[PDB]
């Protein structure tokens, strides 16, 4: 995939939530992004975000002897699966933003 | 096919939701705001898949009003 | 005769088992409202559960039924 | 005088299964409406899901009703 | 005189199925509130649900209080 | 005097029926407060469900108050 | 005196309608508790729905004490 | 001797009214526990909300006390 | 024969345990259909759930009709 | 010898009000390990509010044995 | 033999306590129900917990027919 | 002898408190399952807070059969 003019005008969230969505067209079990953090004027660090996939991946590495997840009540309409596929579609929609926020930047 | 809330089940995921909710609470603001949330709204980017390293076919966006609201 | 007017009496008292009953079946009933809300493309599996548990509890409306049909009966 | 006296207290005693299946009844209207308040686009199969159970819930009041009758009129 | 006493003993203990009818009342109406505090836009849709219970509700109700006039009158 | 002393316990047995509307209109104002809590915004559009449901379970009191006000006099 | 021994029996069993009452404001005042814990800066209108509530179902427990007073006292 | 020996059964069948504020009560004291876990900056609150309910229906228990005397000693 | 009659309506009001082995019964039944509703892929575990949970609680059920077994029959 | 036999039919019916003081106390201890469970850390000071309602419960199950005492020994 | 008598309609009202703990038998198992749902991989310690819990409510169904078997054999 | 025959009717009708008792520790077993599938870290705690709500309401359970063996053996 190439997505490309995307700094023509500005970038909005709903932009990257369409990015982000055509990455929802794959399914994964992890995103990994690679972008530029603006710290300075002279340094750019380069950064690696990671997005972990709700179900497939995101309990199984909070599962430390129980699990870390267990201490938050979900106040949600439906399961925790759910709310955990809405959480890492949002974190990955904001990590997108940020991440070409940063960049363009830099 | 799915399961889970009005918006997983209607084949929408949970991001172009939000987006339509945060674009129709824009739609109702008051002209000194409206117009400078006018600025957040506007999608301008192009994709285009490549299964070969080289080629593939191309989807621009020149939206203004926000994300589609209708599936895509 | 005393005889029947304890079998009356008594076949009176034991049909209070079917109060607990529909009570069981409305609680039931109305979870299947609520899971057909809840997950709506597998309605049709909730009403399967729906009717299975209904014959599995309305054994015991039979259960005594079967014992009114005793004292009046036999 | 005690057996045409008898069956009165027996039907007494005897619809005193009313009771649960109003109250499962009352449960499960209220849960149709809770579950149209969730889910507003599944209200009219909610409906004929609560009709459904109404029906197979009032099963047990004409189970009742039968014991009444039968007792009031054998 | 014994029938004449039966028959005023058994309608006060047949009329206990009004508790159980009451109660349900009470459990789809607070569920009615819940329900219009959820989504309230369809409030007047959830009326119209919450009537058509009380209306299905107050059928056991009235077959209570039928066993309670064939007791007494009958 | 049997019947004038039936016609009480009958009275008293029959008061018992005022138990499931008190349990029921309980948990309706329970539901009132909890939802006035879920959304205050329409707080004061839900006591008016709230005095619709009491005053519709309060007739079932009233169909109480019916029969333990006429097998005492009439 | 079996008019008054009757009595005694009446009055025993209408305060059994004491018992719903006692369950429903428990539900009360237990939403009243789980209402301010979810919204705490509301919580002075709750309570003022509570004691409404608490009135209302206070109606419910003086009908069942007048009808014992009435078979006691009159 | 029979209102002597009746008023025991009356003033028994007369405390049954507290198995309605004991559940009401557990209700009530749950909802505490609860919303004491969910809030806990304002618990101390929570019980000023408790001690409230935990009085008016423990009023509704010594109601029923207070018939059960009346029907013993009076 | 005051024995056989004793034994008639011992046995008539020995049933009402199936009173609340219904509403358990439907109530277990109910949350079958709200947890397949919640988790649709392990509902082949719940209902392997629900039967074990069916032939537990009507073990109940068995117990008191082998008591309604040895007063009609023993 | 029928006042010493209805002081124990009149004791027998006393002690029905355990079985709502227990299934208050049983609601309440479940209540505990449910608000335990959300938050395990401040669960002694959850341990203190089950513990002063176990206390303020179980007065009631004081009363009602000391209504059965009261009609027994007194 | 009014005592013979008797031992019967004991017995039989003893059994109405095998209705609660079949409620509650119905409650424990429609929780383990949904415990399974919300956490599958947890599910073989939660049957650990709901064997327990059925053996431990099995006591009281237990001390039930102790006191059946102590008033119908003694 | 309607001493002796009447301590079995009054014992058996005693004895009803521990369906009340059964259904307490049915929803606080049951809450046990619940509150070990929401974190199954603590649940090594959580089984010992069911375990001294157990003990609490078997205080409750036996003063129920403290009570039956008073009527029966004193």
């Amino acid at each position: 995939l190439a997505i490309a003019d995307t700094y023509k005008v500005r970038v909005t969230f709903g932009q990257a939530s369409l990015i982000v969505e055509e990455l929802i067209k794959h399914n994964p079990q992890s995103y990994q992004i690679l972008f530029n953090k603006f710290r300075s004027a002279i340094s750019f660090k380069p950064t690696v975000a990671t997005i972990l996939s709700p179900d497939l991946l995101e309990k199984q590495l909070e599962d430390v002897t129980g699990n870390s997840l267990d201490a938050y009540d979900i106040e949600a309409s439906h399961e925790r699966s759910d709310v955990l596929r809405d959480l890492t579609e949002f974190h990955l929609g904001v990590t997108l933003y940020n991440a070409m926020l940063e960049n363009n930047c830099s | 096919a799915p399961s889970g809330p009005f918006y997983r089940v209607a084949g929408m995921s949970y991001l172009r939701y939000s987006n339509i909710c945060a674009d129709l609470l824009r739609n109702v603001l008051k002209e000194p705001f409206k117009a400078k949330a006018q600025a957040r709204q506007a999608i301008h980017f192009r994709q285009a898949p490549y299964v070969d390293g080289k080629a593939g076919a191309s989807k621009v966006y020149e939206l203004e009003n926000g994300i589609p609201k209708t599936a895509n | 005769s005393v005889l029947a007017a304890s079998k009356m009496v008594g076949a009176g008292c034991a049909t209070i088992a079917l109060a607990g009953v529909g009570a069981g079946l409305g609680v039931m009933f109305g979870s299947l409202i609520n899971g057909a809300a809840r997950n709506p493309n597998i309605a049709k599996q909730l009403v399967g559960y729906a009717l299975l548990g209904f014959a599995l509890t309305e054994s015991i409306a039979l259960f005594s039924l079967l014992v009114v049909f005793l004292i009046l009966f036999a």
